[PDB]
RNA sequence: UGUUUAUAGCCCUUGUUGUAAUACGUCCACUGGGGACUGAGGACUGCGGCUUGCCAAGGAUGCUGACAUAAUGGU
RNA sequence: CUGCCGAAGUUUCCGGAUAGCAGAAACUCAGAUCAGUUUUAUGUGUAAAAUGAGAGUUUCUAGUGGGCCAUUUUUGGUAAGCAGAACUGGCGAUGCGGGAUGAACCGAACGUGAGGUUAAGGUGCCGGAAUGUACGCUCAUCAGAAAGGUGUUAGUUCAU
RNA sequence: GCAGAUCUUGGUGGAAGUAGC
RNA sequence: GCGAAACCACAGCCUGGGGAACGGGCCAGGCAA
RNA sequence: AUGUAUAAAAAUAGAGGUAGGCUACUCUCCUGUAUCGUAGAAGAUGGGCGAUGGUUGAUGAAACGGAAGUGUUUUAUUGACUUGUCCAUGAAAUUCCAUGAAUCCAUUGCAUACGACUUUA
């Protein structure tokens, strides 16, 4: 399945296999927003990382992450000039965003990919000696909107337990249960 | 080793939860938080018995499993007797003068071999020192012990000629 | 945990030409490989590997090595089927089924049925 | 896709050698015509009996006589190195000597780096005593305890809605 | 407006093309649910359309399409391969191609 | 722990139905579908099968439509 | 302007005459001879079976009448490399697929087209094609695509 | 029967409104 | 205001590698407004 | 464009929910092929029945939403619709696919390759 806009949470996910994906999706005339940059994974332990940034410069994981992507498509050709713009990176959640789905992909998942006992990276952290210095303002934000997004969870658990209780009640329900509804 | 398991038996602490790799072990003495999340070990508690088990963990994994045993430990006995290290100051012309604040959490060393500057060090949480210091972290104590070593330091000084300094007698449990 | 590899440990197979279908580990072979049978007559005793296999809560006791003769005895005294059956997780594998199976007519009859149930919002 | 193949061979009889004696061994190939030529190899190196000069009788695959019940297998094997000689031996349990041959063989192929050429399968038994198995893995693996949980999980339909609870 | 599309969306990824070398006469069509050469054996035979609009109004209406027919798969993940009455245009690599269900075989 | 079918049984050996079945390998002048690209030739022969006629046998013919009063086309 | 044939690129004696290659003609034969052929066998050569192809002459006439690379063979070498002769092919008269690109490497040698399948090489993305399956090994804090190591991995052997 | 010959003849640009007067 | 001559295949960001220079064109690159 | 439909966090090597007084519980996971929506001449005419509810449109604003709040509800009333269960007509020969301020300006020296700059006007 594929939509016109789609949002890839960036949480617990490898860099360069995420690039990958999106690089594909981004080829294939979709459009495509990466929340939560900033808790990309890399394989590899964290002075390693720390050692390639400094042989290499843009500090937002966002820019380092379409930078990645920027050299992972044809950018000389003008159809890759153009899927760039398709690309909207971000750090954390933002409002216009926050309130739809957050869809995650396989092929880029660290428990999916990732030996138990591998040393990995954060970008976030990573990027927090390196010039960027918004840690604890994206941090404050990422809690006060997880809290309001818990009440909104409990509200509508609420509302599906109320719903759910009446699809029970509703004696049409097991009318034609034969079908597997 | 497909399977290796290690088995430690509680103490009578009031609380020996290890809920969410996080070691809440609350004793007599006190309750201290300790986080293990750095080796990924298998826990298995049942009664006053806490089993430490590797599923195919490497040697790396399988000697953190023992040293974590050993902090465990550690953190069980320091919760049930405490840990009371005893150090003994050294001068030999110049008499060096400890001050204690704040329930001995800072301690400020003067006229160290006639230093006219005078070294603070803050002691760690949950370490009281009166030089003897007692806390339920032999850690908390041993890291106290060696800044407290470190800041009474002699600079292009001659060691066997200038005795004067601080050096730890004993440590030992409180309790 | 709650899943461990043991012997007559039920599983169900995944991938292969025996999906959907359940089985009981006899013996354990190798950190990659296992032994298994099932009570249907239709599941040969055949090696397979951990990957292409689940692990499901419900374990059968069951002797190591034992022939499919004394499987399918012992399947049927501790009965086995509509014990798995019995969980909410066959349920939803048995609708997935079924519902996969559904035909074009039956779909408007689901259709029917779903605009009758949602026609309750009453609380 | 190895299969064991018995091989019968002797030399062509002649005025000199009227009646040739019977050589037969078995050898793991993937065809027919793999195993006649390893075994002309074989019979060169120890007996050196040209092709010319012998002819092959009889090849026949061996299936496993219980393909359905575990066995632990040991093989000696020599191993052509930069030295160009050595000799191991090692142990693996699994249900069909076949299986136990390709294990070695990809093993083989991965910590020394070995060949097909290289590879000479020197002798093939089968392990059944408990004080006969030696290396420590498959030690493991005959005590009764044997229970753990799976190990390598991870488990196009890309962009899956949820996140995976990869547990049980 | 729940109803119509009596088709199949599908995007239009490229040309039939080495490393170096591209035939246009063929294109590659990736049909959403089809993700495996046996899976698309189905999808063989079927009526592909390219749907574009433009300025000029021609009969009254505003929309031109150029008709095709799936051929072939094109690898395991259920990719295709298909021939139109005119060769799609360079610029309309990553749209959407109408997979309609005709001539059926069911 | 040691123990020998018990208050689980297993394994091995025969015995064991049998000509088990599966798999593998190979053949069918066995058969049933899906899809694509081609129509070169221009009476008659020939070679075959069915039974003079007929046919899938020495290369495409039918049924239809729409467009034409634009479609297909070219620059 | 198109079509066909198309070398030699060097022996050998000695600026040349030869030759050779390519042609052009005239001849006689396929029941006749042959072959950068292979066998058989007699003593590596020679002689007499298979595999193929029709084979042999005479005349007269254009062009060439360099090399480079690679393989090998040797001799010495000579700091060490290497050099020196050869040996045989390829390029040279030859485009295309691959090797990131690149004249020597891997494939394959060319009328204009349609379909089909491949070679070498490849299937994470750029990039056409599985983020295939099975099994291990690699942790690098410069990976990866002589040795030392409180460096590991598997271990072997010997001691208790 | 032309694309060359620092080709012959004629024409014409950039340089350039430049060097400048 | 009056006004040349010289020159001119065509151009003009480099980074490297590209075996024969290769940078002035080739591929990887960044740049490129 | 063709349903242009969908919001937890967080472990994943245990999480979540569920319930009891953080301590003892239980249940689900093992995905989305899920869930919601999708019934009518693009969805007709009316007759009902049945909800007497639901679906919404129209406006009258209330709060929430700083971030990029610009959208989430709450509704107040009204307008319709309602295939929720049903009927009766109706929808076609296209009779096989193609669809007003500011700048220059004056002032200005606080400047000064030249603009710029600099106040005033």
């Amino acid at each position: 399945e594929f939509q016109k806009v789609v949002v890839i949470d960036a949480k617990g996910h490898l860099l360069g296999r995420l690039a990958s994906v999106v690089a594909k999706q981004l080829l294939g005339g979709q459009k495509v927003v990466v929340v939560r940059c900033e808790e990309l994974n890399i394989s590899g332990h964290f002075f390693r990382n720390k050692l390639k940034y400094l042989a290499y410069h843009f500090r937002a994981p966002s820019r380092i992450f379409q930078k990645a992507v920027r050299g992972m498509l044809p950018h000389k050709t003008a159809r890759g000039q153009a899927a760039l713009e398709h690309l909207q990176a971000v750090e954390g959640i933002p409002p216009p965003f926050d309130k739809q789905k957050r869809v995650v992909v396989p092929a880029a998942l660290r428990v999916l990919r990732l030996k138990p006992g591998r040393k990995y990276c954060t970008v976030g952290r990573l990027s927090s000696e390196v010039g960027w210095k918004y840690n604890d303002i994206v941090a404050k934000l990422e809690e006060r909107r997880k809290v309001k997004s818990a009440a909104f969870y409990q509200a509508k658990l609420a509302k599906q337990k109320k719903i759910a209780s009446a699809k029970e009640a509703s004696p049409v329900n097991q009318k034609l249960s034969q079908f597997g509804y | 080793d497909i399977y290796k398991d290690e088995t430690l038996t509680i103490p009578k602490g009031v609380t020996v939860d290890i809920k969410a790799r996080n070691v809440t072990v609350t004793g007599p003495r006190g309750t201290l938080k300790q986080n293990l999340r750095h080796v990924d070990i298998e826990m298995k508690k049942q009664g006053n018995t806490i089993k430490f088990i590797v599923w195919h963990g490497s040697r790396k994994h399988n000697a953190c499993i023992r040293s974590v045993y050993s902090i465990i430990n550690n953190m069980i006995i320091g919760v049930t007797q405490g840990f009371r290290y005893k150090m003994r100051l050294v001068y030999a012309h110049f008499p060096i003068n400890i001050n204690l604040t704040e329930n001995g959490t800072v301690v400020e060393i003067r006229n160290f071999l006639g230093e006219r500057i005078t070294r603070v060090i803050k002691c760690l949480p949950g370490v009281t020192v009166s030089i003897i210091l007692e806390g339920n972290s032999l850690e908390n104590v041993s890291q106290s012990a060696a800044n407290i070593k470190q800041i009474c330091n002699v600079r292009n000084k001659d060691i066997r000629k200038f005795l004067d300094g601080i050096y730890v007698s004993e440590r030992g449990n409180i309790e | 945990f709650k899943r461990y590899v043991e012997v007559g440990r039920v599983v169900l197979v995944t991938k292969g030409e025996y999906t959907g279908k359940l089985a009981v580990i006899v013996d354990i072979v190798d950190h990659k490989r296992a032994l298994i049978d099932s009570p249907c007559s239709e599941f040969p005793r055949q090696v397979i590997r951990y990957g292409s296999v689940v692990l499901t809560h419900i374990v059968m006791k069951l002797p190591r090595g034992a022939r499919s003769g004394i499987v399918a005895k012992k399947w049927k005294a501790q009965d086995v089927c509509n014990k798995w059956a019995s969980s909410a997780w066959a349920k939803k594998l048995e609708a997935k089924k079924v519902r996969s199976q559904l035909n074009d007519f039956d779909r408007f009859a689901v259709m029917r049925l779903k605009k009758q149930r949602r026609e309750q919002v009453n609380v | 896709a190895l299969k064991e193949y018995q091989v019968v061979g002797r030399k062509v009889p002649t005025e000199h050698e009227p009646v040739p004696k019977l050589f037969r061994m078995r050898l793991f190939a993937p065809n027919e015509s793999v195993a006649k030529s390893r075994y002309w190899y074989f019979l060169k190196m120890i007996n050196k009996v040209k092709k010319a000069t012998g002819e092959i009788v009889a090849i026949n695959e061996i299936s496993e006589p219980k393909p359905l019940k575990a066995k632990v297998f040991g093989i000696w094997i020599r191993y052509d190195s930069r030295s160009g000689t050595h000799n191991m031996y090692k142990e693996f349990r699994d249900t069909t000597r076949v299986g136990a041959v390709e294990a070695m063989y990809a093993d083989m192929a991965a910590r020394h780096r070995a060949r097909f050429r290289s590879i000479r399968i020197l002798k093939v038994v089968e392990v059944e005593k408990k004080e006969d198995v030696r290396r420590n893995y498959v030690k493991q693996l005959l005590n009764p305890h044997l229970k753990f949980p799976l190990p390598h999980r991870r488990t196009k339909k890309v962009f899956a809605p949820h996140r995976p609870s990869t547990f049980y | 407006a729940q109803g119509h599309r009596l088709y199949v969306k599908a995007k239009h990824l490229s040309f039939q093309r080495s490393k170096h070398v591209i035939h246009p006469g063929t294109s590659i069509v990736k049909i959403e649910g089809c993700d495996s050469k046996e899976e698309a054996q189905f999808y063989l035979g079927k009526r592909v359309c390219y749907v574009y609009k433009s300025s000029k109004a021609v009969r009254g209406s505003k929309i031109r399409v150029i008709w095709g027919t799936i051929a072939r798969p094109h690898g395991n993940s259920g990719a295709v391969r298909a021939r139109f009455v005119h060769n799609l245009p360079a610029k309309t690599f990553g749209s959407s191609l109408r997979v309609m269900l005709y001539p059926s075989n069911i």
